[PDB]
């Protein structure tokens, strides 16, 4: 609801310290952190769609990582 | 001017024992249009202000110990503790929400037995 | 973390009005319904006046229907209650119960007042 | 001294044309400017305090659903219809629901059904605007006077407040001069891109846009009674279990999600004066009507005692702090910096001019000696006092500190970090016209984006710069990935 | 906890409506859409990724669609 | 007429006019009534001259009455003095946006 659009990034920079500036940092990785360990099969999933659509190994890196991050993230 | 009427008037239990009060309406306190009963549980601990115990028939109110828990569907509604400590001596006042000029009941009264 | 603090109550004469006032804090005022409740001493709680969100709609207790009046200051944070041709039984502990936080009930109670002692004696 | 020991000084040197020099005045910092004969004197932004905040809109967070109603209907009857629905207050939802003869109907099939139910909201959130024509910037000034009681304190100075519509200011320091202020308070923060909300005693500075885009029910915040709120729905929850009845849920208090919804806001102190503490200005110091005071005072001939142990700053100049012992009058202070053995002077003195007022007070003279073996001698006598301090490090880290700290400065003023110090140059503004346009393209392609966001598109724009034959493509790219990750690496602050 | 982590697909299936189904169906979505509404310069940017990053048709496409799906819902 | 020689005071902040043009909404406070406004707009960090007025020619026909002003600055950061002297406010408005 609310909380999927948090005031990250949108432009007002300044020296001060933001608000939960501490833990609001690293939530986001953490997240994709814990699905991925609750939930494997996905990996083997992405390794074999990246393995089948990308021709280069860097196509075969970035889509594999993009699939790790756009699933969590997702839901 | 629903008359709440409750069954018991006095409750001497020992600590670590169950316990039911009763308070019995004279007309069902069921909202037609939603279906819910409104009948609230207060307790005034003695020397101190009533708190709210059990918000409805059997939800009970936030801050509540784990033992409270009520019943009753038309007019027969119960408040059932599991494990009676010394800190549940007070007035076990009933109340309906149901029509405007709410009424309380007289209020049972619990010590240790 | 709501407090509700009575204030007003003294002795009285009978036949002497009271003006009593509930000051309110910790929750925005104006959005709630607020109560007057009473305890006479050794008597079961009995209610006598509630007013709803809107400052207009009001309604009383018949035993006491008359003779109180109840208005809000939500500007200050604070309810007032206007008791009138007092009784030598309208003496009680009186308490200022605020709207249920979560519910379906437009008017309950969930938090009481810390309570004030009005007597009506000669 | 009141900018001594606050380890983010930033020391400003030069002077330029009528002396007047430009700073910008970061909030948390405080800069310390310094001339060849001028009073060397140290600055800080103090508050901004905006006044008069105008509310123009109520989002509420905890509902209350009261006075649950349905109607129902049989098959090809039409849409159930309720007299409720024409309230403001009333939330009501269709939904379809199945039923026979054993709901009383003698058709078969799918029947219309609508929930209405009255939506009360308690405790909202105010979103207040502020106006130009009601902000107060405060600007303290402190000499480096060499009081006794300065090294560190924080309500020794000379306020100069400034507000957008009286730019600039005249702060008439006691005994020293007139520090003119070409002060520009417009271009610090954009408050018209930026709405104070407050909610349960606290505040933060946010985005206007996103302010306007959370999905939470608003309301006209006129402050009248009884306010209707728009988009109702999303509070309350409807769920038609079996296609056999429907029921009303308000989701409860959103106030949680809110405090994690606010995760790149900066807070301020809405309690008690709305006084905002975080920002930045720019402002150039007009230090043409100074005056030294000391510059008439003759030798202090008479020998010295130091009080407290020389200790060293943050920064590498050292604080000391003598006490005059033997003549009976207003003095300067003599001041020399040898070497161990080679007498080389290399030290220079922060103060402008060291002068003992009453000879009860210590003084409080701070030096930045050169990094080795150097020995301070503050007497003209024989009988002078000698403190022997070794300093650490290099020029090498100098520098380094010095490029930090300007990178991490332009990755947090953008363009305005072009002209911090500036005395004037022609280059200069060249340079800052062109990180002008290449921030303002950057910007306006990185906004919105994450930190960790950031750091993989640089990695990968480094990657297919590293790859790609094309001189133009490999060079472009390569510097862009090394800009993304250096400013990936500290955007979140 | 943190709306981060909703229990969207894993776990149990039943053939009652799940709580919150027909308002969180389009959830995700509605923010990816108002999201690239309010910062339109990074389609721009994830273009020029893909177009310079393992072009082939396909490619080319789903490595934007990912890309574009990643960044906002990460944000 | 004559030139003033008394400070301003403003009465509306600068605000800008979608064309990029700033009114400017002052009041004399001085004691010779019909003399004109001085009024020259300083570039950044310098005395160049960039902008111009739009107003063609800004006097006070009153003591009382605050005049507007119309001013079209550079596109930059610019400090458009509106007095005689050192006592001349200084307007600072910040305009977005290039050529
Ligand atoms: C929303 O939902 C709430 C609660 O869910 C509804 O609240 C109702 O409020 C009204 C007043 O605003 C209440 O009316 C009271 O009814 C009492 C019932 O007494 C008899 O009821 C029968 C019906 O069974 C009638 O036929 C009789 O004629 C009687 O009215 C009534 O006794 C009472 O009047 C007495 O008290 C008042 C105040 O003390 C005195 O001024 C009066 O003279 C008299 O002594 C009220 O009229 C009603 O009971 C409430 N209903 C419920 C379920 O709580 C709202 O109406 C709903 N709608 C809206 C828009 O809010
Ligand atoms: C920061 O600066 C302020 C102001 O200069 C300092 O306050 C000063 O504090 C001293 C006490 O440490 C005061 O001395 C007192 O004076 C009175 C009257 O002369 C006397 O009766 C007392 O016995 C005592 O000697 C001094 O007056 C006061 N200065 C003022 C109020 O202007 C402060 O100490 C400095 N440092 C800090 C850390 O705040």
């Amino acid at each position: 609801s609310v909380a999927l659009a948090p005031h990250v990034g949108m432009g007002l920079d300044t020296r001060t310290q933001t608000w939960m500036s501490a833990e609001g940092a690293w939530r986001q990785v953490e997240k994709v952190e814990t699905w991925a360990l609750r939930h494997p099969g996905f990996t083997i999933l992405a390794l074999f769609l990246a393995h089948y659509i990308g021709t280069s190994l860097t196509q075969k890196v970035v889509i594999f990582i993009l699939l790790m991050l756009v699933t969590p993230s997702m839901t | 001017h629903i008359v709440m009427t409750q069954s018991p008037l006095s409750l001497s239990v020992t600590p670590g024992q169950p316990a039911s009060i009763s308070c019995k309406s004279s007309q069902i306190s069921s909202w037609g249009s939603d279906g819910k009963t409104y009948l609230y549980w207060y307790l005034q601990k003695p020397g101190q202000s009533p708190q709210l115990l059990i918000y409805e028939v059997s939800s009970r109110f936030s801050g509540v110990s784990d033992r409270f828990s009520g019943s009753g569907s038309g007019t027969d509604f119960t408040l059932k503790i599991s494990r009676v400590q010394a800190e549940d001596v007070g007035l076990y006042y009933c109340m309906q929400g149901l029509h405007l000029p709410l009424t309380f009941g007289q209020g049972t009264r619990l010590e240790i037995k | 973390q709501v407090e509700l603090v009575e204030s007003g109550g003294d002795v009285v004469q009978p036949g002497k009005s009271l003006r009593l006032s509930c000051a309110a804090s910790g929750f925005t005022f104006t959005n709630y319904a607020m109560h007057w409740l009473r305890q006479a001493p050794g008597k079961g709680l009995e209610w006598v006046a509630v007013i709803s969100s809107d400052v207009n709609d009001k309604y009383y207790a018949d035993s006491v229907k008359g003779r109180f009046t109840i208005s809000r200051d939500n500007s200050k944070n604070t309810l007032y209650l206007q008791m009138n041709s007092l009784t030598p039984e309208d003496t009680a502990v009186y308490y200022c119960a605020r709207e249920q936080a979560v519910g379906t009930n437009p008017w309950a109670f969930d938090y009481w007042g810390q309570g004030t002692l009005v007597t009506v004696s000669s | 001294m009141r900018c001594v020991g606050v380890g983010n000084r930033d020391f400003v040197e030069g002077l330029s044309g009528a002396t007047w020099v430009d700073v910008v005045l970061e909030h948390g910092g405080c800069v310390t400017t310094m001339a060849k004969n001028k009073p060397t004197l140290d600055i800080e932004l103090q508050k901004t305090e905006a006044t008069q905040l105008a509310t123009l809109r109520k989002l509420c967070i905890e509902g209350k659903i009261t006075n649950i109603t349905t109607d129902s209907r049989c098959p090809t009857q039409g849409e159930a219809v309720l007299p409720e629905e024409q309230d403001q207050n009333y939330v009501c939802k269709h939904t379809y629901v199945d039923r026979g003869w054993g709901n009383g109907c003698g058709l078969f099939g799918k029947g219309s059904l609508v929930t209405c139910a009255k939506f009360q909201c308690l405790e909202p959130i105010e979103g207040k605007v502020v106006q130009y024509e009601n902000l107060k910037y405060t600007v303290i000034i402190t000499v480096h006077t060499g009081d006794q009681h300065q090294v560190g304190n924080e309500t020794q100075g000379v306020t100069a407040e400034i507000t957008p519509q009286a730019s600039t200011t005249e702060a008439i320091l006691p005994e020293y001069g007139t520090l003119g202020l070409e002060c520009s308070p417009r271009t610090g923060l954009d408050f018209n891109e930026m709405i104070l909300l407050t909610m349960k005693n606290k505040a933060w500075m946010v985005h206007r846009q996103w302010f306007f885009d959370l999905p939470l029910p608003w309301a006209s915040g006129a402050t009248t009674e009884t306010p209707t709120w728009n988009r109702k729905e999303l509070l309350v929850t409807f769920k038609n279990a079996h296609a056999k009845k429907q029921e009303v849920v308000v989701l409860g208090s959103q106030e949680g999600a809110m405090h994690t919804a606010l995760t790149g806001a900066t807070e301020i102190q809405n309690s008690g004066g709305t006084s905002i503490f975080a920002g930045h200005l720019k402002c150039r110091l007009k230090m043409d009507k100074l005056e030294l005071k000391g510059m008439s005072y003759a030798m202090c001939t008479n020998t010295f005692v130091l009080k407290k142990e020389v200790s060293e700053t943050q920064h590498g100049t050292i604080l000391i702090k003598v006490e005059y012992k033997g003549e009976d009058a207003p003095c300067k202070i003599p001041f020399s910096t040898e070497d161990g053995q080679g007498k080389a002077h290399n030290g220079r003195l922060i103060t402008a001019n060291p002068v003992v007022t009453k000879k009860e007070e210590p003084v409080n003279i701070e030096a930045e000696p050169p990094f080795g073996e150097s020995n301070i001698v503050i007497g003209i006598g024989d009988n002078a006092l000698k403190i022997n301090w070794y300093k650490k490090g290099s020029s090498i880290g100098k520098m380094f500190e010095a490029t930090a700290r300007g990178a991490r400065r332009m990755a947090i003023l953008g363009d305005t970090a072009w002209d911090f110090g500036s005395v004037g140059g022609v280059l200069n503004s060249l340079g800052k016209m062109v990180h002008q346009i290449f921030g303002s393209a950057y910007t306006a392609l990185f906004s919105g984006v994450s930190w960790v966001m950031k750091i993989g598109i640089g990695v990968l724009l480094t990657w297919i710069g590293l790859n790609s034959k094309n001189t133009s493509m490999s060079f472009s790219c390569i510097a862009i990935g090394i800009i993304t990750l250096y400013l990936g690496a500290v955007v979140q602050a």
